[PDB]
C-alpha cells in the first residue's frame, strides 16, 4: 500500500508526497505517476470537473492497481491519493475525511502569507501535518 | 476427447452472415449471370435493413458428433458448407431443345444432389424464363419440367423459382431472399436440436466436447439473431472451462479460449448494449487468467494475448463508436487502446528478458519453447507497438484530449529512443518541448529535455539540440552545475560549430552526420525596459534593458547588438555599454525590439524568449 498525496493549482503540481504505510515510496515510480496524475485532472477539468460545489470524483482514474480520488474546491484547488491495489481493506467515508482536513491543512497554510499563491509546500512542519495525515489513511 | 474449440483467430470480426453457394458457373454465363450476381450483389448494394444476411460461395460413452467434433469442421460448417444449396438456371419454353434443357439440368441437379447427399443440405432451382411475361396458371409446361425434374430428383415444387426478366428478376430476387431466409432459418433450427440432443448425451463425460457444443450453439443462435441466448450459452462455456482444472500443459490453450468467449459474448453485449456488464467480463476473466498462470508466461504468452485481449476489446470500442454509443468514451475514448500499448510495451521488455534467459546456456521440448522465443524473436520489431499508440493517440484525440494523446506522443518518441530510431521521436518531442514549457511544469519538460539533448546528438538537429539545451540553461537549477557548464561548453562549439563534448555518448557516424549539418543553419532571462517612448522629435532614449543571467553559471561577456525597427517611419547582474539610442530619430515611434539579438557569449536565447516594452 502506498498513497500519494497531490494538492494541484491550474497547470502544476505544488505539493506531491509519495509515501507508503511505512514509508516513502523507496519505487522510482515518481515520474510516471505525477504525469499520470497531472494528465487525469487535465482531461477530466476539460470535460467538467470544475464545477461550484466541492466535487467529490472517487475512481475518476484506474492505474496499474491504483485508483484515484479527486477533489476540487471552488477556488479552483484539486487533490488526489492512490491506494497500492485492485482491492485493499479501505473505506471511501475516510476519504472524505481526509480530503475535509487536507483542505483544512491547505486553507491553514494559506494562513502563511509568505506562501504566495501557486507554490510548493515548502514548510516542513506543515508538510510533516500533511504526512500526519498520510500516517491517518496509511 | 477435450480437443480445441478453435486455435483460429480472426474469425467472424464482422457480424456473422449465412452463406448460400453458386456452383461453378462459366464466363459464358458470367455476363448474364453479372446481372444474376448483380442482384447477389445487390444484397451488397442495398441498405442492411433490406440487406438479407446470407451471402455466396461456390463449389465446383456416446456417439462423436458429426458436424463438431473438430474445429474445421466449425469453419467448414461456417462458410464452406451452406445451409441451403441454390443452383442459378436458365429456363427457355421452347418444343424440344427445351427437352434438351430438361436432361442438362437433370443432370445438373444430379449432381447437385449427389453432392448434398454428402452433406445433408437443402437445395433449391432459380429458372430465368427469358420469354416474355404470361399470368400464372399458363405453363403447363413448367408443371411437366417440375415433374421432370421431381422423377429425376424429388425437389418440391417451391423450390423452384423464377426471375424472368432483369426489371423483374430484381424483384424475384428479393422474394429469393425472403425465402432464402426461410430455408436457412430451418436449417439452422435443425442443426440447433442436433446440437442440443447431443449435449444431452456424454461420451463417459468427456464434459468438454459439450463445451465445443455450446461453442457452436452460440454460433448457431448469433447466425438466427438470439444473441441473447447464445453468449449466455458461451458464458456457461466460460463457466465450464473454469471447472475445468488449471496450469497444465492447456490453461494457455483455456485462456485463448476464453479469449475467444469474450470477444464473441462482448460483441453480443454490444450488440445488445450492456457496456459495464462487457466491462465485468472482460475484467472478470482476465485477472483470473493473471491468477492461472505463475510462469511460462515466456510473456510473449499471457502478455501478448493480454495486449490482443484489450486489441479486440478497442476493436468492439470502435464498433461501439459505429453503433453511435458515446458513454464509455466520454468516460474513456479508449479505455484500453494505450492500455494495450503499455502491455506491448512489458511485451518487448519480456522479449528482453527472453534475450536474458537466452544468454545464459540457452528434454522436453524446450528447444521448441526456445524456438518459441526465436518465433517471439521475431514480433520484436515493436513498430506494431509504435501503431497500437498511433490508435491510441488518435482514439484519445477522438474527443480532443489533447494532453493525454501528448503524452501518449511522449510514449511513442521514447520508444523510438528505445529502438535506436532517433529520428520520428525527435519529431514527436520538437512537437512536445514547446507545448511542455506552456504547461509551465520544468520538471518532466526538462526530463523530457534531456531525452531531446540525446535525440538530436543521434539526429544531429543541432540547431534543434541547442535550442532546447539554452532554454534547459534557463532555469536547470533543478539539474547539476556541472552539467551545465559543460552544456554552456557545447554551445560555444556549436556557435562556432566545432563537435561538442558529450562525445561520452558520441559515435563517429551520427558525428559526422551532424558535422554535415549547421551549413544551413541560419539565425538565463533579462528584461527590457523604457524610459521614455513617444517623443517630441527631440528625446534621446538610452540603455533601459537589464541583461540579467539567471543561470549560476557566467556567459562569457563578448559583446552586443541593438536592432533598429520600424513604426511610421523607418528611423548575476551584468551591465556594458551600448549607447542604445543616441541618433534623434523621428517622434512618436516606439520602437520595441522583436528579440535581444545582443551578442553576450553567443549570438542569442533564440527559444523566443523576449519582452514587449516598459
Amino acid at each position: 500500500m502506498a498513497f500519494c498525496i497531490a494538492v494541484i493549482g491550474k497547470d502544476n503540481a505544488p505539493l506531491y508526497l509519495t509515501t507508503s504505510d511505512m514509508e516513502q515510496e523507496l519505487e522510482l515510480q515518481y515520474h510516471v505517476n505525477a504525469a499520470l496524475d497531472v494528465v487525469e485532472e487535465k482531461c477530466l477539468i476539460g470535460k467538467g470537473a470544475p464545477e461550484s460545489k466541492e466535487l467529490y470524483l472517487g475512481l475518476l482514474y484506474s492505474t496499474e492497481n491504483h485508483k484515484i480520488y479527486g477533489f476540487v474546491t471552488n477556488t479552483r484547488v484539486k487533490f488526489i491519493v492512490v491506494i497500492d491495489s485492485s482491492n485493499v481493506a479501505l473505506r471511501e467515508n475516510e476519504v472524505r475525511a481526509i480530503f475535509r482536513n487536507l483542505h483544512l491543512l491547505y486553507t491553514d497554510a494559506i494562513c502563511n502569507p509568505f506562501y504566495i499563491p501557486g507554490e510548493s509546500l515548502t514548510s516542513k512542519k506543515f508538510d510533516r501535518a500533511v504526512q500526519k495525515l498520510m500516517s491517518g489513511t496509511a | 476427447m477435450t480437443m480445441d474449440a478453435t486455435a483460429l483467430p480472426s474469425e467472424l470480426l464482422v457480424t456473422p452472415q449465412p452463406l448460400v453457394g453458386f456452383c461453378g458457373l462459366d464466363t459464358a454465363r458470367v455476363s448474364v449471370h453479372k446481372a444474376v450476381w448483380e442482384a447477389f450483389s445487390g444484397s451488397l448494394q442495398r441498405k442492411a435493413a433490406d440487406r438479407a444476411a446470407v451471402q455466396y460461395k461456390l463449389l465446383p460413452e456416446w456417439y462423436h458428433p458429426k458436424g463438431i467434433l473438430k474445429r474445421n469442421w466449425m469453419l467448414k460448417h461456417l462458410h464452406v458448407l451452406p445451409s441451403v444449396v441454390v443452383l442459378f438456371q436458365d429456363m427457355e419454353w421452347n418444343d424440344l431443345q427445351w427437352t434438351e434443357k430438361q436432361v442438362q439440368c437433370a443432370a445438373i441437379v444430379q449432381a447437385l444432389k449427389n453432392t448434398l447427399q454428402e452433406r445433408n443440405t437443402r437445395l433449391c432451382l432459380v429458372l430465368l424464363q427469358r420469354a416474355a411475361p404470361l399470368p400464372p396458371g399458363e405453363d403447363l409446361l413448367a408443371a411437366e419440367r417440375a415433374a421432370s425434374l421431381t422423377n429425376a430428383c424429388g425437389i418440391t415444387s417451391k423450390m423452384l423459382f423464377i426471375l424472368p426478366h432483369t426489371e423483374h428478376l430484381t424483384g424475384y430476387a428479393l422474394r429469393l431472399e425472403s425465402a432464402f431466409l426461410d430455408m436457412a432459418q430451418s436449417y439452422y433450427a435443425l442443426m440447433s436440436k442436433r446440437i442440443r440432443n447431443h449435449r444431452d448425451q456424454l461420451t463417459a463425460a468427456h464434459t468438454s466436447l459439450k463445451i465445443r457444443h455450446q461453442f457452436k450453439l452460440g454460433f448457431v443462435a448469433e447466425m438466427r439473431q438470439d444473441f441473447s441466448t447464445g453468449q449466455k450459452h458461451y458464458f456457461q462455456a466460460y463457466a465450464n472451462l473454469d471447472e475445468i482444472r488449471i496450469n497444465d500443459g492447456n490453461c494457455l490453450e483455456i485462456k485463448t479460449l476464453a479469449g475467444f468467449l469474450n470477444y464473441k459474448i462482448c460483441r453480443l453485449m454490444f450488440k445488445l448494449k450492456t457496456p459495464r456488464d462487457a466491462i465485468n467480463q472482460f475484467i472478470i476473466h482476465v485477472e483470473k487468467h493473471k491468477s492461472r498462470v505463475g510462469f511460462k508466461d515466456l510473456a510473449f504468452e499471457h502478455h501478448a494475448w493480454l495486449s490482443t485481449q484489450h486489441s479486440v476489446f478497442a476493436e468492439l470500442f470502435c464498433e461501439a463508436i459505429k453503433n453511435g454509443l458515446p458513454a464509455l468514451q466520454t468516460q474513456h475514448p479508449g479505455i484500453y487502446y494505450h492500455k494495450a500499448a503499455e502491455f506491448v510495451m512489458k511485451r518487448r521488455d519480456a522479449a528482453m528478458e527472453a534475450y536474458a534467459a537466452m544468454q545464459a546456456s540457452s528434454v522436453a521440448e524446450q528447444q521448441a519453447n526456445m524456438q518459441l522465443c526465436d518465433q517471439e524473436r521475431s514480433y520484436n520489431h515493436s513498430a506494431a507497438i509504435i501503431a497500437l499508440l498511433s490508435q491510441a493517440m488518435a482514439q484519445f484525440k477522438i474527443y480532443k484530449c489533447l494532453r493525454f494523446r501528448k503524452k501518449l506522443a511522449i510514449d511513442m518518441a521514447e520508444e523510438y529512443l528505445k529502438s535506436g530510431d532517433h529520428a520520428k521521436a525527435l519529431t514527436l518531442y520538437s512537437l512536445m518541448l514547446p507545448d511542455y514549457r506552456q504547461e509551465k511544469w520544468t520538471t518532466i519538460f526538462t526530463d523530457v529535455l534531456l531525452k531531446t539533448l540525446r535525440c538530436a546528438l543521434l539526429s544531429g538537429s543541432v540547431a534543434d539540440y541547442i535550442a532546447c539545451s539554452v532554454e534547459a540553461l534557463s532555469l536547470r537549477h533543478q539539474s547539476d552545475q556541472s552539467e551545465r557548464i559543460l552544456i554552456l561548453e557545447n554551445l560555444w562549439q556549436v556557435f562556432q560549430g566545432v563537435p561538442p563534448m558529450p562525445k561520452t555518448q558520441l559515435t563517429p557516424e551520427a558525428q559526422a552526420l551532424w558535422t554535415s549539418a549547421l551549413a544551413n543553419v541560419k539565425s538565463v532571462e533579462m528584461c527590457a525596459t523604457f524610459e521614455r517612448v513617444q517623443l517630441s522629435n527631440d528625446d534621446l532614449l538610452q540603455l533601459q534593458l537589464i541583461v540579467r543571467v539567471l543561470t549560476d553559471i557566467p556567459l562569457r561577456i563578448r559583446s552586443f547588438h541593438v536592432i533598429l525597427a520600424d513604426a511610421g517611419n523607418p528611423q548575476s547582474y551584468y551591465q556594458l555599454f551600448c549607447s542604445t539610442e543616441a541618433q534623434q530619430f523621428h517622434e512618436n515611434t516606439q520602437l520595441r525590439i522583436v528579440r535581444l539579438e545582443a551578442h553576450m557569449g553567443t549570438d542569442q536565447v533564440a527559444a523566443l524568449l523576449t519582452c514587449s516594452s516598459n
